């Protein structure tokens, strides 16, 4: 046998039922098509592992090793690097508990593997960039910022590996705030000099910068952490506290108000005093006072833990403490819902940038409507192999229509045009596979705004292809090929 | 406070007349702190014998304790 | 990813201290700020979580 | 939950819900804005001396 | 004199005060009052409620379910 | 609390008849209640004619009485 | 509980029947903590009268009944 | 700033709509938390158009719905 | 912390808060005595912090080389 | 209580407890949905700047 699968033949619980996800995938309004990208080894795979630990109840990371859920080829496990990009469709709740479908395209951070990132750009509608806090912005992150400017997608930034400033660098809170503010300033300057549009300027106050540590399951925005303070004391407003945290906003404890100037000497900001210093004291109580004042700190946070959890080693105990402190991941859900549009919302510039026929053609507005009815025309760019490697399966978003398994589909190549009908090839779809990383879901009806693997169309496709109805066909043009960064 | 009166009326027989003429006589099993009552083997009219029933917080105009 | 770990010599230095062996940031356009003390003054009994807790111990850097 | 905004202690007419109105000398308010009225003759003159009129159903009070 | 103090005095004296419902004069409850709670909940003691005066004994009325008790 | 949990269990196992304060007598499965009696009922026929509602949410001010 | 389920299913199409008899059936724009919530394309049928198609109607707790759609499993809010 | 808009109308006679349906034109001297404002020379129509005048009217906010 | 029992054949076998008992199977300890022992064992211990020092000097590279 | 920012400029029509429905430009509102709506015309009269309370406003919609 060929052991190149990493396949889960069983289906896990994933907390919720399958039919709630099946009802959520009919929307294409609460569905967010987002590519995770960044530099090499920035905890993006461990971040998707943290989302799998949130959603899948029985799937947990081991203490000794960091698992890699998206990396499913054996070559990725051998080399110890992400190689092939992976899509995951999941139901995610925000701080308000509203369920949103997430079509996530986790990509490797390698510029020689940036072709997969360009394919994930062509499928997805939003981009989340991972930044290591100790390292900052490097060459592949710069080139992906340039390609995101060219691809015209909504980009939000999560800053990963924030524990390297703390445990590994031992920075003062003022200097750590200075480094993070300089990181935000250089990202905003790079957006200014690549992007000609300056309405998007990324700030933690504006809901653009999330903070994360994917080896300890830390993910919060200012709104999420002010929601944590609101759940502690509900007298505050978490929206105004997220407005008043970042950016030289100094707390005045005599008036209990907020100024733009420090009221006394060595007065720190609301961001520093309410986020950086208590998290530093939390980690100091972990790594210095694990037996003396750790249950005192646990009761101060309102968390109850058993004795064997306190007898654990420091890193999985700290991961469990941060998981119980921040709950599940909700700031990222608000990040990709409130600041990254739906296929229905942001359909227009992607189909403008991709379709050679444009959005001005009637099939163009049928594309931009994100219609579950109407034409069944799609674009499959990434076209994976299988576990045995004998047969192949396509993968793509559905720009409009509903794919059915057994419903016939004509596939058209890149060289297809209105006089070249030779690239047209008709096959019915064998099965429709909603792609999670280590398992796939057999579904029947796939509407617009949805990512799905296609079985049985693997013959005429070379790299990318367009997907149309074989009968009742109209003037269907060909989407633009994947122009690579390299 | 009516908390000890509700604790006494819990598991005890009484009648309750509502604003809409709903008079229900029977054994109230449990009444909450906001006077959300629950009854067993009661006969109501406004109807017949309902048996196990419940009420809202203040839907009854007057509770005649038997 | 390369381990760049600061190693301390004395416990006189704090556990959150700028090492001069680290190259300085030299950080160099405004911020979207709300009204300063015109709205949303904080209520009574709101506080950071570990404001009573001290910053660091001598065994903190040991850990 | 508060007292009435008239302190009251005068010959005044209080109208309840449904327009039922009495007139008499007020004595004092309550936490539910309930007024005790002395010689509360119903101006629609039934008075029983000590009339405990509830502010939950009381709608208006004019001198 | 506060109305809560007047209701407590009427409950202590158990006077046969004519009491109506919350803006509803269909039942005029005249009779002794056993006691009053802190949330103005009234307990009657064989108060005849004329519609058909039928005194029953211990009857509990809510704090805002009575409008005029004189 | 416990009585509301027992009423929700009886509504899940049988057909509970809740007569709300909007004259809505609904026989069916009351899915959940609340501390403010925000009641959600799943697949209940309500008479205002017992028209079936697949999921009905009602407030505690608009509810009056329940029965198993 | 029920407010959290309404906030979760506050994008689908539901009917809100008020205490005044106004039945606004349409897509939910947003559900607040209170009963004052904004709806989208609601055909508010009046009491024994016709409907009015309002693209933005904000509700007080006058909205009594809420006929919810089938976009809510048994363990979706449990 | 609705409280400021209500406070800017103090010392003048304005018309208000009642919960029953009446229209009352009057001038207030002070206001309360539950809209139980003390008003002088208030003429209330009693939902029939017959304006009757009263003084020192501490009419509660359950009676008065809005402005008219 | 290591001042008493550092030279015993069974150092902390008596202590129930550290070991399971007389079988001497599993140890559960405190941070300052690992700090003291980590300071004391500096001669035998290495100073490397990552496997990136072992670039092609690793076991997979040696298996490839053979 | 949170619908004031959506109708802080556009006109809205709300029905009070009297049954009168007034359409006007909501300029300000209170925390208990007591919305001061300037230039309110009730269906026919004019109420001016009318502060319609949250309990009074049983039904409302966006007119302008
Ligand atoms: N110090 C530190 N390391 C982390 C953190 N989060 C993740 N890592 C480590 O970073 C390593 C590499 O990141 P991956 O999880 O493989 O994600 P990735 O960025 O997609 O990796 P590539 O595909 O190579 O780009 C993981 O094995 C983790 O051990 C963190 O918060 N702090
Ligand atoms: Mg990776």
């Amino acid at each position: 046998t060929k052991k190149f699968t990493l396949m889960e033949q069983t289906l896990p619980v994933t907390v919720y039922e399958m039919d709630f996800l099946a009802d959520l995938m009919d929307n294409s309004e609460l569905i967010r098509n987002v590519t995770l990208c960044g530099h090499l080894h920035h905890g993006k795979t461990c971040f998707v592992d943290c989302l799998i630990e949130q959603t899948h109840p029985e799937i947990r990371k081991r203490y000794d090793q960091d698992l890699c859920y998206t990396d499913i080829l054996f070559t990725e496990q051998e080399r110890g690097v992400g190689i092939k990009s992976t899509p995951v469709t999941v139901v995610l709740p925000d701080t308000k508990g509203k369920s949103y479908l997430f079509n996530i395209m986790d990509t490797p951070g390698h510029v020689n593997f940036s072709d997969e990132v360009t394919a994930g750009l062509r499928i997805s509608d939003g981009v989340v960039l991972f930044i290591d806090a100790a390292e900052g912005v490097m060459l592949n992150t710069e080139r992906l910022i340039k390609h995101a400017v060219q691809e015209r997608l909504a980009v939000t930034v999560c800053i990963n590996k924030i524990d390297r400033l703390i445990l590994e660098l031992k920075l003062p809170p003022t200097d750590a705030y200075y480094k993070l503010r300089h990181i935000v300033d250089e990202v905003n300057g790079l957006i200014s000099m690549y992007s000609t549009d300056e309405n998007l300027i990324l700030s933690p106050l504006l809901g653009n910068v999330c903070f994360s540590s994917s080896q300890y399951s830390i993910c919060f925005t200012l709104g999420s952490f002010a929601k944590i303070y609101a759940d502690t004391f509900g007298d505050i407003n978490y929206q105004e506290f997220a407005k008043r945290l970042w950016g030289d906003i100094y707390f005045n404890p005599k008036t209990r108000k907020f100024t733009k100037k420090a009221p006394t000497s060595s007065s720190q900001r609301s961001f520093v005093e309410f986020i950086l210093e208590p998290l530093y004291k939390i980690l100091a109580q972990v790594v210095g006072d694990v037996d003396t004042s750790l249950p005192r700190t646990l009761d101060e946070l309102g968390i109850h833990l058993t004795k064997e959890e306190l007898k654990l080693n420091i890193r999985p105990l700290l991961r469990l403490v941060c998981k119980k402190f921040f709950g599940e991941f909700t700031g990222f859900v608000d990040m990709c819902v409130q600041h990254i549009p739906s296929p229905k919302v942001g359909a227009k510039p992607k189909i403008e940038h991709t379709y050679t026929g444009g959005v001005d053609s009637d099939l163009g507005e049928a594309m931009s409507d994100c219609d579950p009815d109407g034409p069944l025309m799609c674009h499959t760019t990434k076209m994976y192999s299988t576990d045995d490697g004998v047969q192949f399966h396509a993968f793509g978003r559905v720009l409009s229509g509903t794919i059915h398994a057994g419903q016939p589909v004509k596939v058209l190549g890149e060289n297809y045009t209105l006089e070249d009908e030779e690239d047209s090839q008709i096959c019915t779809v064998g099965r429709l596979w909603i792609s999670v990383a280590r398992y796939h879901i057999e579904v029947n009806r796939v509407p617009a705004g949805n990512w799905v693997l296609i079985e049985g169309v693997d013959q005429p496709i070379v790299k990318t292809a367009t997907i149309t109805e074989p009968r009742g066909n109209e003037e269907a043009q060909i989407f633009r090929p994947l122009k690579f960064n390299t | 406070n009516p908390k000890p009166f509700l604790n006494g009326l819990t598991g005890k027989p009484v009648m309750v007349k509502l604003k809409w003429g709903m008079e229900y006589k029977g054994y109230l099993v449990s009444v909450d702190g906001y006077m959300n009552m629950q009854l067993a083997n009661t006969e109501e009219y406004i109807s017949g014998h309902l048996g196990e029933v419940l009420i809202r917080c203040n839907n009854v105009l007057y509770i005649r304790g038997v | 990813p390369n381990v760049v770990f600061i190693k301390t010599e004395d416990p006189d230095l704090p556990a959150f201290y700028f090492d001069p062996l680290i190259n300085p940031i030299s950080h160099r356009s405004q911020e979207p700020l709300p009204d300063d003390d015109e709205e949303f003054e904080l209520p009574e009994f709101v506080e950071p979580f570990l404001k009573d807790t001290p910053l660091y111990t001598d065994n903190t850097a040991n850990g | 939950a508060h007292p009435p905004e008239l302190k009251m202690d005068k010959k005044l007419s209080l109208k309840l819900n449904g327009g039922r109105h009495v007139q008499g000398i007020l004595r004092g308010f309550d936490p539910f804005m309930n007024l005790v009225i002395d010689e509360c003759v119903e101006m629609a003159q039934n008075n029983i001396g000590m009339v405990v009129i509830r502010g939950n159903s009381i709608i208006m009070l004019e001198a | 004199v506060q109305p809560i103090n007047l209701i407590f005095r009427y409950l202590q004296n158990r006077s046969r005060i004519q009491v109506w419902l919350y803006e509803q004069v269909n039942m005029r409850i005249e009779g002794c009052i056993i006691g009053f709670d802190e949330y103005m909940n009234l307990v009657l003691d064989d108060a005849e409620e004329i519609h058909s005066r039928k005194q029953l004994g211990r009857i509990m009325l809510k704090g805002d379910n009575i409008t005029l008790l004189q | 609390g416990p009585l509301s949990v027992l009423t929700q269990s009886v509504k899940n196992n049988t057909q509970v008849l809740i007569n709300c304060r909007n004259n809505k007598k609904l026989l069916g499965r009351v899915k959940a209640f609340d501390r403010h009696c925000n009641m959600v009922l799943e697949n209940v026929k309500e008479m205002w004619k017992d028209r079936y509602i697949s999921k009905m949410f009602l407030r505690g001010d608009s509810v009056i009485v329940v029965l198993r | 509980k029920l407010v959290r389920f309404l906030m979760k299913l506050s994008h689908e199409t539901v009917t809100i029947e008020l205490k005044n008899g106004t039945q606004v059936h349409g897509t939910i724009t947003g559900v607040d903590v209170s009963m004052n919530t904004h709806l989208k394309a609601v055909k508010m049928t009046l009491k024994n009268r016709e409907p009015v198609q309002l693209e933005t109607l904000s509700i007080g707790n006058n909205i009594r009944y809420f006929i919810l759609p089938d976009s809510l499993p048994l363990d979706t809010l449990l | 700033v609705p409280i400021k808009v209500l406070h800017e109308a103090e010392g003048h006679i304005v018309t208000c709509e009642t919960n029953t349906g009446e229209v009352y034109r009057g001038k207030l001297i002070e206001a309360e938390d539950n809209m139980n404002c003390q008003m002088s020379n208030i003429t209330v129509t009693y939902r029939d158009g017959r304006v009757a005048q009263l003084e020192q009217v501490y009419i509660r906010g359950s009676k008065i719905r809005f402005l008219i | 912390p290591v001042l008493d029992w550092f030279y015993d054949h069974q150092p902390l076998r008596d202590s129930r808060k550290y070991v399971n008992g007389s079988t001497y199977q599993r140890w559960q300890f405190t941070l300052p005595m690992m700090s003291t022992l980590y300071r004391l064992a500096n001669q035998l211990l290495t100073d490397l912090v990552d496997d990136n020092y072992f670039y092609l000097f690793d076991l997979k590279a040696f298996f490839t080389s053979k | 209580s949170s619908k004031m920012l959506q109708h802080i400029d556009y006109r809205m029509r709300c029905i009070l407890q009297d049954g009168r429905i007034f359409i006007g430009t909501f300029k300000a509102f209170d925390k208990h949905m007591n919305l001061i709506l300037c230039d309110c015309d009730e269906f026919k009269r004019v109420l001016g700047l009318v502060l319609l309370r949250g309990e009074n406003l049983v039904s409302m919609t966006v007119e302008g």
